[PDB]
């Protein structure tokens, strides 16, 4: 109370108050998981559709930063949308300044300092969504990068971000994606995020799942809808 | 009046710029530093300890050159005194380009307090934290100026800023003559900073600097040594 | 863009149905001079669209970025939306008026053809901005030599084949080659229909 | 509690407050229901009359020829966001010389409000927008509440009282596919009309419809023209 | 600890409560819950109690969900008017 | 349970109110006590 | 509400923003106007609410001439209601001079309220004046409304002011599709009589009526007895 | 808590800050306003300035044009403001148009910068009063006051600063078309409005009278000496 | 309370920030300013006497404006400084698009908008710094003008600001003979004032500067008076003091 | 006293500003250590490494940035703000490359970060950044250089120093060591480093918990040790 107020004040113990808030508002959504296979990246999010007048891929969390980087924003959506635009305007920018493909290194870096940039000033306030990233290149291999509001962005092999985060990450780390491939990795994160639902507290949810890796070469794109069943029955034969 | 300690652009009721006295106090609980007016030339000395024996002496000195005939000492923020100095090199450049002659003494001094009173004048600059003293030779005359947070600059002949400034001020006053020369000025400076000094004044923590015809220069450590010698 | 320094050939399409072909030669002759002879004229924007231009190719290689990221974009919202043929059209018209408008026009005379929903699109935006449709176009020299040729196979019988296409625009560059003081003996050919957008080449001649 | 005052402030649950009353600003006006079949886009509105003897204000506005939209919430946002949507559908005419796609509007007027809720300045645009229109992927129902984020739907409906109507068109959702312009324009006005208290009914100076097809540009029907729809629905049991 | 109910609680307060009253069956108690934030379980209570009675007013048989709405809005003394530029 | 909330009379509430406290006032027959409630804009009615 | 009405860009529980009811109120505190539209055309009544015998009757402004074929009713603040009805004025020329055709009342009320919506939109306060334009056009005589939210609402017989609820209650009660702008006139000084503080005179109201083919006619000294003669 | 800010409106729709402003009109030197049919007329009060002060540099009736003049109340370093961007806006609309500023026009600007600054913070409203008096019509004499909130009225007589009240209710009761049918009884009704508000001796009132076609002619001492003797014997015919 | 910036009226209407700085201003050292009929005269007092101070400048209180006019001051150190280097460029800017001296109440009249301005606009503090104002013009001659941290300034033949402006105001007002003050019996009249103006007795001359301005041959010489002649008239008030306790 | 603690631009009554001590203390949330040593040819610094989860990339952990070949750093706090500072000093580093030729000496470089800092913590527009930046670099004619320059905007020249949760502890045993006059050797000056955080911390120090960067004479390049060459002098060390 009192040095909560506004982002540019510094707790008395030396924490920004509005950063932490930030993080609580991202932990206060759905859950997203990025997991590197051997050759490649994958995306899923749990997607609850708050009502059933939808149109099922609606508001949809999976977005597109540049060709080969796939984004699982997590959290408030407004801020994640306008977050998966300032993305794109840098690697656009990268691209017409230099004339390849912003690293996902470098890109992730710049996101980072722009979200950072939000939680200095106290006329604007901490991004309320985490942001992972993700692509494949032969030159660079499979990166995945996530991003909270705090600023921090460091690699990651396997990351969720949302309500069961802890949930996730103790299915995750009992992967192996050190060697695994981007085909039974699909099938592995639909039945992670398949254990990772109340089902009793959220009513429904509608799955999609996204990668990039070698068997897209090298594009970030929507998994095919015939393969992505595929995750959903693997998930299904999962009990959970 | 506790309900105008906390802005700059608002007047008390008895009509006090609250925060420019606080920025004085935060002056005055700074490093301390002496600087005494001789009719040969000018003497300023700072002390300068570090909290440690892990921090390099000479790395930061308290005693910089404006020009080649103008000093600078400081009782307060170091780090608001560098702006200040990086401010008053630019006005001094400034003044020689525009009338190819060095700035004199009172002219970088007024300059340099109205850049400090240019922050005291609206919400969301802090005062600079700092009070400067200013040496100087300009047409044959010693110069000792002090630059306060408000913007006000004086003429001191001799006078110590920042912690135990009463101290410093009674010893001047007692062992300052008029008709003094260099030497006897730097002697009676660093007596000044030892009556308060504490610990014993090794060569690295007292930084002094004479300022006579021959332009502002930093005594090295062995120059200080054989001072704090002759003296000791 | 004031005074060219690297120009293009001629630019040559002629609509068929089922789609449309361009072809564009890979001379840069900055001047006089070849300076450059293995450069690419012609390069697809989208799966139902591609283009090609004449004049400075480093203005239209900055197009070249525009478009790409421009296009790209397209994709990137995956709404199933994409720029229609007239649509990139549309976007160049106004894309050099405006640049024209301030004394820094793109000199650099534009061809677009494209096949979306059944229909063949050809447009030719000049470096001004000027811009019409035509079942046949070509930039430069080529609406001198190879123009009035295409109205003569198109006057008589406005619709044609793909291998009518082929050799029509190789007997028209190569009337180009013969007549022309800047062409060059190695051309692409750009054939747009359902399949997509295939770029070929380059091709000779005797 | 403290944290009621601005937008840029993080309440310590994790919620920008000022975000949601934004969005039940929405409530104070009146309900819309926007639906959509395979080849049209209606969506059915109610206005309300400040007086017995005043027009009963607009609800239902004009954008583009293939874009409408229903306000429900600010009438000062309301038209600000037609405004910037209209200038928006003549850059894309002018530019692109084709429609501007529905769906790249309603991401333009998210990230638009967007800014409002996450730099102090001004308030978030309190007007939520029941975007319709028809483009190559078909019709387009999107709902754009204050929050900044926009849901496509296949039959939204907001304001006052608007839950009811939500209600019915969760229950016939599936015959809005396969329905014609008559029979959609009938199941909105029954949305609507279930909505209304029991005493009110829908009569032709308080309903606005608007429908975009596949071959029909814009059309917002007021007063009479209202009638040939409204004539043979159902009397409410 | 006792918390004040969260939107699942405050759901099932409403269906605890509204148990003994004839309610219709298209009630969206969540879309209640949401729109009753802050609400402890003894104001959700009071919330269907002012349901039941405001039905009562209108001489209707059956509670329905605007009843519900008009209700919570009475709970805490609020009353809602068709404002002049909320149109 | 139930809060009352006892807002300021409206125009209408002032001129019943006005009626009330004047029934047994000699009060001649051309009183607009519109006029009157409206020149109260904010009284309650111990004010009236 | 003492912690969310302090300011037009904040928005209380109910999401009501408590700054623009307040301009409303404000509004409330003008002389009363009353605008009636019929078929033969549009007449405005008012209050002048003179202060001193010294103030010159037509110093104080309420019925102002917008365009030669719409006028315009203030009732509330002086200087918003100045600078909305100069926007109008310029709105009108300019609408003349670019399409060379006289704006219409729909068309004006729309400017002038867009000026009223900048409340703070980043390019101050709500303006605190509720103006009723009335006027003939291509469609008609019509009758346009106007609060300091913005909304713009088209309205056969609006009173604004002081009195608005007992106008528009007898308005309500005294006004048919089919009057005439005589009985149109007579009902409106009938009501403003009715809900008027001090006997109604010469001095105390200037009436103004926009008929088709004439032009705004605001009723003179002598004029305005005539009327009250009978009345 | 609703006086701190003046883009604040209370919950009666007042903008208090203007209100308060006003209350800085209220504590000046009256001024008493009447025009004639010839003649027109400021009255003032002076404030029996310091023994040891020059009264050269008090004026408070200054002509913003050759033939327009304001006698103002409130704190004098907004009045000297309000009239300095007076003059050069009358020097500048003759400029643009070569007709002479009338004093409509002159206080429709002086309403509108006071309006300006009245409509957003960090920029306190004009606490001055202006009663502008003028020809400027060209045959017809007007007399304006201008409101520290920005609104203007057209006023045959009209007083403002402290006595306002006072002095408005005399002028009423004693303005007719037979009390100002000539200058001289013109510049009587204001002297006799004034003497009310300040009951002082001589020096204590300045008038200044403006003729068709003239200039502003600040009346010495002795001639409102002579109009208060003439008004004393007045007072003792009727008794 | 009604006094958290400039801009804030009190219901009253009164500028809060403007009479607190406006009183603040009493805190500033005495100076004063008479009038005579062959010149003017300005007065202050060094609150400043410390023995380790070097006086380099002379004129810290009085201020050299232009080749007509000269200003003392009162008030706070920066905005003093400030005041003086607007007041000097103002003059300067006037001579040269006019190529004549400022009338003295034209650069009167800029500082006082220039306060007015400050005190107006919301974000800068009022001025809190009211200098007395000397010079000679063509139009009016030898004047003396009063500027208050409200930007009111006014003509005034003999005033005293600062520390108990109060008494020395009143007793110049009891014997200023208006119209029959020469510049000696001006500065008489200056250091009688000043004896009893400060609580120090004696009058020392380090702590009391003096500057005088006179019309010699159409030149307008600003001369500050050196510690010799202020000692002198120092002790001609001591004798003159002697003679009227002489009677007792 | 307390209520001046919530801007960064005022003075406590004692005169402190009790933002930048705020954001002195912040420095410590990340919970990290960081040491470096001054030999008389080499400048070593070693940080703590933690990846408290498995999932994460420890290749994409390391704190050790390196602004230039020639010029080093180790970010101590907030990792955002760390590696912002990081971004400005290679911007800073870069700009005074292309304006004045010469690289710019570690002492410059940092002196314009912490001017920077400075001037955040001035002007009342940004939070301090709350992360200490440790620079390390030979330079010619001064030999091995390390300064570490903070928040508030302080740079000196050290001999030896640590930033972080752990800093007077370090400090103190760099204390204890630095005065025992001896040959400031490359694998002196690493095994002291590990030796004063190994104390400090009070742990074993596993090859994969710490990183190390060591500039030297004979090499003047930022070099990061690897695992080999740490758990190598971690073996020296011990015996």
């Amino acid at each position: 109370t009192g040095y909560d107020l506004s982002a540019s004040t510094f707790s008395p113990d030396g924490r920004v108050f509005q950063v932490e808030y930030a993080m609580k508002a991202v932990e206060n959504s759905s859950t997203a998981i990025g997991i590197r296979c051997k050759d490649g990246v994958v995306f899923g999010v749990e997607k609850l559709v708050l009502s059933k007048l939808y149109e099922e891929g609606s508001n949809k969390r999976l977005f597109n930063v540049d060709r080969h980087v796939g984004m699982a924003v997590a959290g408030l959506l407004a801020d994640a949308r306008s977050l998966a635009d300032i993305a794109r305007e840098e690697a656009s920018n990268f691209r017409s300044n230099f004339g390849y493909n912003i690293p996902l290194k470098h890109l992730a870096d710049r996101v980072a300092m722009y979200v950072h940039a939000y939680t200095l000033y106290s006329a604007v306030r901490p991004f309320g969504c985490s942001f992972m990233l993700g692509s494949y290149s032969v030159n660079d291999g499979a990166q995945l990068y996530m991003i909270d509001p705090s600023g921090v962005s460091y690699g990651y092999w396997g990351c969720a971000i949302g309500k069961a985060r802890q949930a996730a990450k103790t299915e995750i780390e009992k992967l192996q994606m050190k060697e695994m491939t981007c085909r039974d990795i699909v099938k592995e994160v639909a039945k992670i995020i398949y254990i990772v639902h109340d089902e009793v507290k959220d009513k429904a949810f509608e799955l999609e799942l996204s990668w990039v890796g070698e068997l897209t070469n090298g594009r970030h794109e929507i998994v095919p809808k015939d393969i992505r069943e595929e995750a959903e029955k693997y998930a299904k034969e999962s009990l959970k | 009046e506790r309900g105008y300690s906390f802005s700059l652009t608002t007047f008390s009721p008895s009509g006090k710029l609250v925060q420019i006295e606080y920025a004085l106090a935060a002056v005055a609980g700074g490093a301390p530093s002496v600087g005494i007016k001789a009719a040969n030339g000018v003497v300023l000395a700072t002390e300068k300890k570090q909290k440690s024996i892990l921090y390099d002496e000479r790395s930061v000195h308290k005693v910089e050159p404006i020009t080649k005939h103008i000093g600078l000492v400081y009782s307060g923020m170091g780090p608001d005194y560098r702006v200040l100095v990086h401010r008053a090199r630019k006005l001094a450049q400034q003044y020689y380009l525009v009338y190819q002659e060095p700035i004199p003494t009172a002219q970088l001094v007024q300059r340099v307090a109205s850049v400090m009173q240019e922050y005291t004048q609206s919400g969301g600059v802090r005062p600079f934290g700092v009070s400067l003293l200013i040496c100087g030779w300009n047409e044959g005359r010693p110069y000792l100026f002090q630059s306060d947070p408000s913007g006000a600059y004086f003429a001191w002949k001799a006078t110590a800023m920042g912690k135990n400034y009463v101290n410093g001020k009674t010893f001047l006053e007692k062992r300052y003559n008029e008709d003094l020369e260099l030497e006897d000025a730097i002697h009676t400076a660093i007596l000044t900073l030892k009556e308060s000094f504490e610990g014993q004044m090794t060569e690295d923590n007292i930084e002094v600097g004479i300022c006579n015809e021959a332009g502002f220069r930093r005594l090295t450590p062995t120059e200080v040594k054989d001072y704090l010698a002759a003296i000791a | 863009t004031q005074n060219p320094m690297v120009t293009g050939t001629s630019v040559l399409g002629v609509k068929f149905e089922g789609g449309v072909v361009i072809a564009a030669d890979m001379l840069g002759s900055y001047g006089s001079l070849a300076r450059f002879r293995n450069i690419s004229r012609i390069m697809r924007v989208n799966n139902s669209t591609m283009l090609g231009a004449s004049g400075d190719y480093a203005d239209f290689q900055y197009l070249k970025q525009v478009l790409g990221q421009m296009v790209i974009d397209e994709e990137l919202l995956g709404d199933g939306h994409s720029y229609s043929p007239r649509a990139i059209h549309s976007w160049l018209t106004r894309a050099m008026y405006s640049r024209r408008s301030k004394m820094n026009p793109l000199w650099n005379t534009m061809v677009i053809g494209g096949y979306a929903d059944g229909e063949s699109f050809l447009g030719y935006v000049d470096m001004l901005g000027v811009a019409y449709e035509a079942p046949s176009l070509a930039t430069g020299y080529g609406a001198y030599l190879a123009q009035p040729l295409l109205r003569e196979v198109l006057e008589k019988q406005p619709v044609l084949s793909q291998t009518e296409a082929r050799d029509l625009v190789e007997r028209c560059m190569r009337v180009l080659y013969y007549r022309d003081a800047r062409s060059y003996n190695r051309f692409q050919i750009a054939t747009v229909t359902e399949k997509g957008v295939e770029i070929e080449g380059p091709l000779s001649t005797e | 509690n403290q944290y009621d005052n601005d937008v840029t402030v993080w309440s310590p649950q994790g919620r920008i407050h000022q975000i949601e009353y934004a969005m039940e600003a929405v409530k104070q006006g009146s309900a819309t229901v926007g639906l959509k079949s395979k080849t049209h886009a209606v969506l059915v509105a109610l206005k309300r009359a400040q007086s017995e003897l005043a027009a009963h204000q607009k609800k239902i506005l004009h954008v583009d020829n293939h874009i409408g939209i229903s306000i429900a919430g600010l009438t000062a946002d309301a038209r600000l966001l037609c405004n910037f949507m209209r200038q928006e559908c003549l850059d894309s005419r002018f530019v692109f010389d084709r429609p501007l796609p529905v769906s790249r509007l309603v991401s333009l007027i998210g990230s638009k409000t967007q800014i409002p809720t996450q730099r102090y300045g001004r308030r978030p645009y309190g007007v939520g927008l029941l975007i319709a229109g028809y483009d190559d992927m078909g019709p387009h129902i999107f709902q754009t509440c204050p929050s900044a984020n926009y849901f496509d739907c296949r039959a939204m409906s907001i304001g006052a009282r608007s839950q009811s109507a939500r209600t019915y068109l969760e229950r016939h959702m599936s015959e809005f596919m396969e329905c014609n312009l008559n029979e959609l324009v009938k199941h909105g006005l029954r949305a609507l009309r279930e909505t209304l208290p029991a005493e009110q009914d829908l009569t032709t100076k308080n309903v606005s419809i608007g429908i975009v097809g596949k071959d029909l540009e814009f059309t917002i029907y007021d007063d009479d023209d209202v009638s040939p729809f409204l004539e043979g629905l159902e009397e409410r049991p | 600890e006792f918390p004040m109910p969260n939107e699942e609680a405050r759901a099932r307060i409403m269906q605890i409560h509204s148990r003994k009253m004839n309610v219709s069956p298209d009630v969206n108690y969540e879309e209640l819950a949401r729109c009753t934030d802050d609400f402890n379980g003894a104001q959700c209570k009071a919330v269907c109690v002012e349901a039941g009675m405001i039905a009562l007013r209108r001489g209707a048989t059956e509670l329905t969900h605007e009843d519900y709405m008009e209700g919570i809005l009475e709970v805490q003394a609020k009353k809602k008017a068709n404002l002049q530029y909320y149109a | 349970d139930r809060k009352i909330e006892f807002s300021l009379p409206d125009l209408e509430g002032r001129t019943h109110i006005f009626k009330i406290h004047a029934r047994s006032m000699s009060v001649e027959r051309d009183i607009r006590f519109e006029l009157l409630a409206r020149l109260c804009p904010n009284s309650t009615g111990a004010e009236i | 509400r003492s912690e969310y009405d302090r300011g037009v860009n904040t928005f209380s529980p109910e999401g009501r923003l408590f700054q623009v009811e307040y301009a409303i109120e404000a509004i409330k505190l003008g002389s009363t106007a009353i605008g009636i539209q019929t078929s033969e055309g549009v007449c405005l009544a008012v209050e002048k609410r003179i202060t001193s015998p010294l103030m010159e009757p037509s110093s104080i402004e309420k019925i102002v001439e917008i365009d030669a074929h719409i006028g315009c009713a203030m009732s509330g603040l002086i200087k918003d209601a100045k600078t909305l009805i100069d926007k109008a004025r310029v709105e009108t020329q300019n609408h003349w001079f670019t399409y060379n055709e006289t704006m219409t009342v729909e068309s004006v009320t729309q400017a002038v309220s867009n000026l009223a919506l900048q409340f703070g939109e980043e390019d101050s306060r709500p303006f605190g004046v509720a103006l009723l334009f009335g006027g003939v056009d291509e469609k008609g005589p019509q009758l346009f409304h106007m609060d300091p939210s913005g909304t713009f609402v088209q309205c056969d017989a609006r009173a604004i002011g002081s009195a608005s609820e007992g106008a528009q209650s007898s308005l309500q009660e005294v006004y048919h599709k089919s009057m005439t702008l005589k009985e149109a006139i007579k009902s409106s000084l009938i009501i403003l009589k009715q809900v008027m503080e001090e006997k109604l005179n010469a001095t105390n109201i200037e009436l103004a009526t926009v008929q088709p083919g004439q032009n705004f006619h605001m009723f003179t000294k002598e004029e305005l007895e005539e009327v009250i003669k009978d009345i | 808590s609703y006086d701190r800010a003046i883009t604040v409106f209370s919950p009666d729709g007042h903008l208090f800050q203007v209100e308060y402003a006003q209350e800085a009109v209220k504590k000046g030197s009256t001024a008493v306003g009447v025009r004639g049919r010839d003649i027109v007329v400021l009255g003032v009060e002076k404030k029996s300035v310091a023994k040891l002060q020059d009264e050269r540099t008090v004026r408070k009736i200054c002509a913003l044009d050759d033939n327009v003049c304001m006698a103002f109340a409130g704190l004098t370093a907004d009045a000297r403001i309000v009239i300095n961007r007076a003059r050069v806006e009358c020097q500048s609309h003759r400029l643009t148009v070569e007709d002479p500023v009338t004093v409509e026009y002159i206080t429709r600007y002086i309403a509108s910068l006071k309006q300006r600054y009245t409509q957003s913070n960090g920029r306190r409203p004009f606490g001055i009063s202006a009663l502008i008096v003028g020809f400027d019509f060209d045959g017809t004499p007007r007399l304006y006051q201008t409101d520290p909130s920005g609104t203007y009225h057209a006023w045959k007589a009209n007083a403002i600063g402290r006595g306002a009240k006072s002095v408005r209710e005399f002028l009423e009761k004693n303005y007719t078309d037979e009390a100002i049918e000539t200058d001289d009884l013109t510049i009587k009704l204001v002297i006799k409005a004034l003497l009310e508000v300040v009951q002082s001796g001589g020096k204590n009132i300045e008038l200044a009278v403006m003729r068709r076609d003239q200039s502003l002619k600040i009346l010495n001492p002795e001639e409102i000496e002579k109009y208060v003797v003439e008004i004393e014997k007045e007072k003792e015919e009727n008794e | 309370r009604y006094d958290s910036r400039t801009t804030i009226f009190s219901p009253e209407g009164r500028l809060y920030q403007v009479e607190y700085a406006m009183e603040a201003i009493g805190h500033a050292g005495t100076c004063l300013g008479i009038l005579a009929n062959d010149g003017v005269l300005l007065a202050a007092e060094r609150r400043n006497i410390h023995k380790l101070l070097d006086e380099v400048f002379f004129s810290e209180k009085i201020y050299k404006l232009n080749e007509d006019m000269a200003c003392s001051v009162a008030g706070i150190t920066s905005d003093a400084n400030v005041l003086t280097n607007e007041l000097r460029l103002i003059a300067q800017r006037y001579l040269l698009q006019y190529q004549e001296p400022i009338p003295c109440e034209q650069l009167v009249t800029a500082l006082c908008d220039i306060k007015q301005a400050y005190t107006q606009f919301g974000g800068k503090r009022p001025f809190g710094v009211s200098l007395l104002y000397i010079g000679w013009d063509k139009h009016y001659g030898f004047q003396l003008y009063q500027s208050d941290p409200s930007g009111n300034y006014g003509g005034w033949k003999a005033t005293c600001i600062g520390n108990n402006s109060a008494a020395a105001v009143s007793m110049l007002k009891q014997d200023y003979k208006e119209g029959e003050m020469t510049l000696k019996s001006a500065l008489a009249l200056a250091i009688k004032v000043l004896n009893k103006t400060m609580d120090v007795s004696k009058l020392s001359a380090e702590k009391v500067e003096i500057a005088t301005l006179t019309r010699e041959n159409g030149k307008t010489v600003i001369r500050v008076l050196k510690q010799k002649e202020v000692e002198q008239l120092i002790k001609k008030h001591e004798e003159e003091e002697a003679k009227a306790e002489r009677e007792k | 006293s307390a209520g001046f603690d919530r801007h960064i631009t005022i003075f406590s009554p004692e005169g402190r500003l009790y933002q930048v001590e705020y954001a002195f203390k912040a420095i410590n949330q990340g919970g990290l250590t960081s040491v470096a040593v001054r030999g008389k040819d080499c400048a070593v610094i070693v940080t703590q490494k933690k990846v408290p989860d498995k999932l994460l990339d420890s290749s994409t952990v390391t704190h050790l940035f390196k602004i230039t070949e020639n010029i080093g750093c180790v970010m101590t706090g907030m990792t955002a703000d760390s590696r912002s500072q990081v971004q400005r000093a290679r911007y800073e580093a870069a700009n005074w490359k292309y304006k004045y030729g010469y690289e710019i000496p570690v002492d410059m470089l940092c002196k314009r970060i912490a001017d920077i800092s400075q001037v955040y913590t001035q002007n009342a527009e940004m939070r301090p950044l709350g992360c200490c930046m440790i620079l390390i670099g030979i330079d010619e004619e001064q030999g091995p250089q390390v300064y570490k320059c903070d928040p508030a905007g302080y740079y000196c020249g050290f001999k030896a120093t640590a930033a972080g949760v752990k800093q007077t502890e370090s400090t103190s045993f760099l204390e204890k060591k630095v005065k025992k006059k001896f040959d400031w050797t490359f694998e002196q000056t690493v095994e002291t480093a590990i030796t004063c955080l190994s104390t400090v911390l009070s742990i074993d120090f596993k090859p994969s918990e710490i990183e190390v960067g060591v500039v030297t004479v004979e090499n003047p390049k930022f070099r990061i040790l690897t695992e080999a060459e740490i758990d190598a002098h971690l073996v020296a060390l011990a015996e």
